[PDB]
């Protein structure tokens, strides 16, 4: 039904500029005001700014006034937050959200997006190296077996990983990222399948480092 | 500037009714609106304009709201609400939005819940790259801490591990990964590692070999 | 035909 | 001769009772052509004079969107000015806006208008030249800082200069057989004695549009500004005006008296004469 | 906050004639609040059909209103306009009078 997909996130140097972009759909979007927020990492929500249905209201915080402009396309149903003279203290997951009524200002935020991040650094992208992590036996007596894939040495934060292409949700489990004393980040993606499935259905971890637009498909075999 | 405040946190037991303040100067004079942060989530809106509920949000969500101080109430709590509970006022004057710290909710009580260990070894590509890291995934614990030992032939190994804090998962209860970084000979010259998992006075330990 | 710009006092 | 769109809205907060009372009215000059009622059951813009009906679907859901619109400024409105003034939650407080614009017989552009009223006194007002507010107090300076900030005055420019006076316009054209015309007074005198000595006479003037009108008693030929009654001009219900003017006088004397009665829809004055 | 009392008239559409169908009206102007109760009277008795204009005001911002019924008026029955509105300690009743 209702959607609001950001994209545009990604590893920014101070000083330089970056767009967000929201991708509304499933409601009738002219209709409503619209709205960005941030929350840094470990830190709670702040509005950054926010645009009424027709654009006849614009607002901002105080935090980014003359840095950041919002805008909206009402024939293409998107949002836009474009950040100039970025700070490191603008790094955070940016929501894209749908303001309860007409206008920017009174009416709350009744739907969100699941984000997009801004990581404002002066240090270098580096995508992953992704390595197979094969299932073996009696992985788990309840006739389960677990495999998974090995997201290795990778700067920033996030990485996104699915499976056979999204088509495989049941029993995935993408464990939270270690914070390696290189800097440098590792995490793990773990399925558990039937045992009685392998060498059946082809297993296949799709990784997307979109800092770094690194984009790599590992299969994982019972080797 | 205008002020929000919130607890960092409240503490409830699981039927009780919670009750989670949000303190602001004449915030009576304001429209109230409280959003819920589950872990790895997204924001939902619980209650606007003081005491109302988007359709689709339970009954036992309410809210109040007079002189300088908002309250949301979750009656009959259960586990499922642990969350980051956030206020939100807009202000007119400043004309800002603004939001209170948050209040993050634990449910406390849970049942022991002992974790689920996999440990991976090495893969041939990452050993033909001339590397090698051994993988333990623990899941499903609670409550949400751990002790992770790797041991080479019972043998205690400290250098190259990297241990996440816990964290909590989906379902209330924790994940948290440990690796092991070796050189290929070190991860021959063996005839296994074990990564030990001790949870609330009990551990499971998992084996690999070359 | 009404205005439809809308201003928060 | 010259016309006239306005806009009148009236929001009324309503305290437990739940959500504020929102009304909007549209007039061309002196007929109503559309309604919004937050209470009504429509719950969009409504047609009010059979020429507004001409309009597509389009058109009124643009003008229920505004309406919407509209409702939802004022509500925050409502809760923003208890704030400002630090007024309790208990009672209840009324906002009302008035906008339009005038233009001349040939359809250009006279003025525009845009002011708004909290529990029945000035708030705000764009002045004449749409470039600048008055704001009525210290609260409305709060409004006025920031709308200077945005260049509101240009937005609502915009609207009174551009589609405010092609919505006329064109509400003139498709309307002008009731809006372009005239209905005359319909008139009589009435005669009722109070004692032996004096009479009441009373000369109506009904059935009449535009509402603008003159009525005026004479004694010998002489304006009698002084033993004047004279009511509000009022509506019959049809669209049409009602109004009414006596004097007392000295019974015997009635044809010295005079009523002079002054509409757009005459083409010479009526002198009225018992 | 300042409030204003209303000033009522009551009053036909048309010249009043017995028997003759006509409408009845009762004209509330100049008020402030906008909350007010209005109500036509036959006989001392309410109207229930009774129906009103759309809440406007004027260049002072008062408030005004038309409340009506259709009704066709005989040589026995007595109408009026009974108000009430928070600036009045008990309802105005004013009789409808063919005369004004």
């Amino acid at each position: 039904e209702v959607q609001l997909v950001e994209s545009g996130g990604g590893l920014v140097q101070p000083g330089r500029s970056l767009r967000l972009s929201c991708a509304a759909s499933g409601f009738t979007f002219d209709d409503y005001a619209m709205h960005w927020v941030r929350q840094a990492p470990g830190k709670g929500l702040e509005w950054v700014s926010g645009i009424s249905w027709n654009s006849g209201s614009i607002g901002y915080a105080d935090s980014v006034k003359g840095r950041f402009t919002i805008s909206r396309d009402n024939a293409k149903n998107s949002l836009y937050l474009q950040m100039n003279s970025l700070r490191a203290e603008d790094t955070a997951v940016y929501y894209c959200a749908r303001g309860r009524g007409f206008h920017y200002y009174y009416y709350g935020m009744d739907i969100w997006g699941q984000g997009t991040t801004v990581t404002v650094s002066s240090a270098s992208t580096k995508g992953p190296s992704v390595f197979p992590l094969a299932p073996s036996s009696k992985s788990t007596s309840g006739g389960t077996a677990a495999l998974g894939c090995l997201v290795k040495d990778y700067f920033p934060e996030p990485v996104t990983v699915s499976w056979n292409s999204g088509a495989l949700t049941s029993g995935v489990h993408t464990f939270p990222a270690v914070l390696q004393s290189s800097g440098l980040y590792s995490l793990s993606s773990v399925v558990t399948v039937p045992s009685s499935s392998l060498g059946t259905q082809t297993y296949i971890c799709n990784v997307n480092h979109k800092p770094s637009n690194t984009k790599v498909d590992k299969k994982v075999e019972p080797k | 500037s205008y002020v929000l405040t919130q607890p960092p946190s409240v503490s409830v037991a699981p039927g009780q009714t919670a009750r989670i303040t949000c303190g602001g100067n004449n915030i009576g004079s304001r429209s109230v609106h409280w959003y819920q942060q589950k872990p790895g989530q997204a924001p939902v809106l619980v209650v606007y304009d003081d005491s109302d509920r988007p359709s689709g949000i339970p009954e036992r969500f309410s809210g109040s709201n007079s002189g300088n101080m908002a309250t949301l109430t979750i009656s009959r709590v259960e586990a499922g609400d642990e969350a980051d509970y956030y206020c939100q006022v807009w202000d007119s004057r400043t004309d800002h939005w603004v939001f209170g710290g948050g209040t993050d909710l634990t449910v406390l009580g849970q049942p022991k819940a002992a974790p689920s260990v996999t440990l991976f070894p090495p893969s041939s590509e990452e050993l033909q790259a001339n590397k090698a890291t051994l993988v333990c995934l623990i899941s499903d614990f609670y409550p949400g801490a751990v002790t992770v030992a790797w041991k080479a032939d019972g043998s205690p190994v400290k250098a190259g591990v990297e241990t996440t804090k816990p964290s909590k998962q989906s379902n209330n209860k924790y994940a948290a990964s440990s690796y092991l970084s070796l050189t290929p000979e070190q991860w021959k010259s063996h005839r296994s590692y074990s990564c030990q998992v001790t949870h609330e006075g009990s551990t499971v330990e998992k084996t690999v070999a070359p | 035909e009404a205005d439809p710009t809308g201003h928060s006092y | 001769g010259s016309h006239s769109m306005r806009y009148f809205f009236t929001s009324v907060s309503r305290p437990g009772r739940g959500e504020p009372r929102f009304i909007a009215v549209g007039y061309v000059d002196d007929t109503q052509f559309v309604r919004f009622d937050s209470d009504a059951a429509s719950q969009k813009m409504e047609p009010r004079a059979p020429w507004i009906e001409q309009e597509g679907p389009e058109y009124w859901d643009q003008e229920t969107r505004n309406m919407k619109a509209h409702s939802q400024t004022d509500r925050a409105n409502l809760g923003t000015l208890r704030g400002y003034y630090n007024q309790s939650e208990d009672g209840s407080h009324t906002i009302q806006i008035m906008y339009g614009c005038d233009v001349g017989p040939d359809g250009r552009f006279l003025r525009g208008y845009r002011q708004d009223a909290y529990d029945g006194k000035d708030y705000i007002a764009l002045n004449e030249d749409l470039r600048s507010w008055t704001a009525a107090d210290m609260a409305a300076q709060i409004t006025k800082r920031k709308w200077e900030a945005v260049h509101a005055a240009e937005q609502r420019r915009v609207y009174l200069e551009g589609r405010c006076v092609d919505g006329l316009r064109r509400y003139l054209e498709n309307g002008k057989e009731t809006l372009q015309r005239t209905d005359p007074p319909k008139t009589h005198m009435t005669h009722h004695p109070i004692s032996d000595h004096e009479a009441t006479l009373r000369c109506w003037a009904l059935g009449f549009y535009p509402a603008e009108i003159t009525l005026t008693w004479q004694r010998d030929g002489e304006d009698q500004t002084q033993d004047t009654e004279l009511v509000e001009t009022r509506p019959a219900g049809d669209g049409t005006f009602q109004k009414w003017a006596a004097v007392v006088v000295p019974s015997g004397e009635e044809q010295r008296y005079t009523c002079h009665v002054q509409h757009e829809g005459l083409p010479k004055p009526l002198t009225l004469r018992w | 906050m300042i409030q204003r009392t209303p000033k009522i008239q009551v009053y036909s559409r048309h010249p009043a004639e017995n028997g003759k169908s006509n409408f009845l009206n009762c004209y509330v102007s100049g008020f402030h609040p906008s909350d007010i109760e209005v109500d036509l009277l036959k006989n001392g008795e309410r109207i229930e059909k009774v129906e009103h204009s759309d809440l406007s005001f004027s260049k002072d911002w008062s408030f005004y209103l038309l409340y009506y019924t259709e009704f066709t008026p005989t040589e026995k029955d007595e109408y009026a306009c009974r108000v009430n509105h928070v600036t009045l300690s008990q309802p105005k009743i004013v009789k409808w009078d063919r005369d004004m």
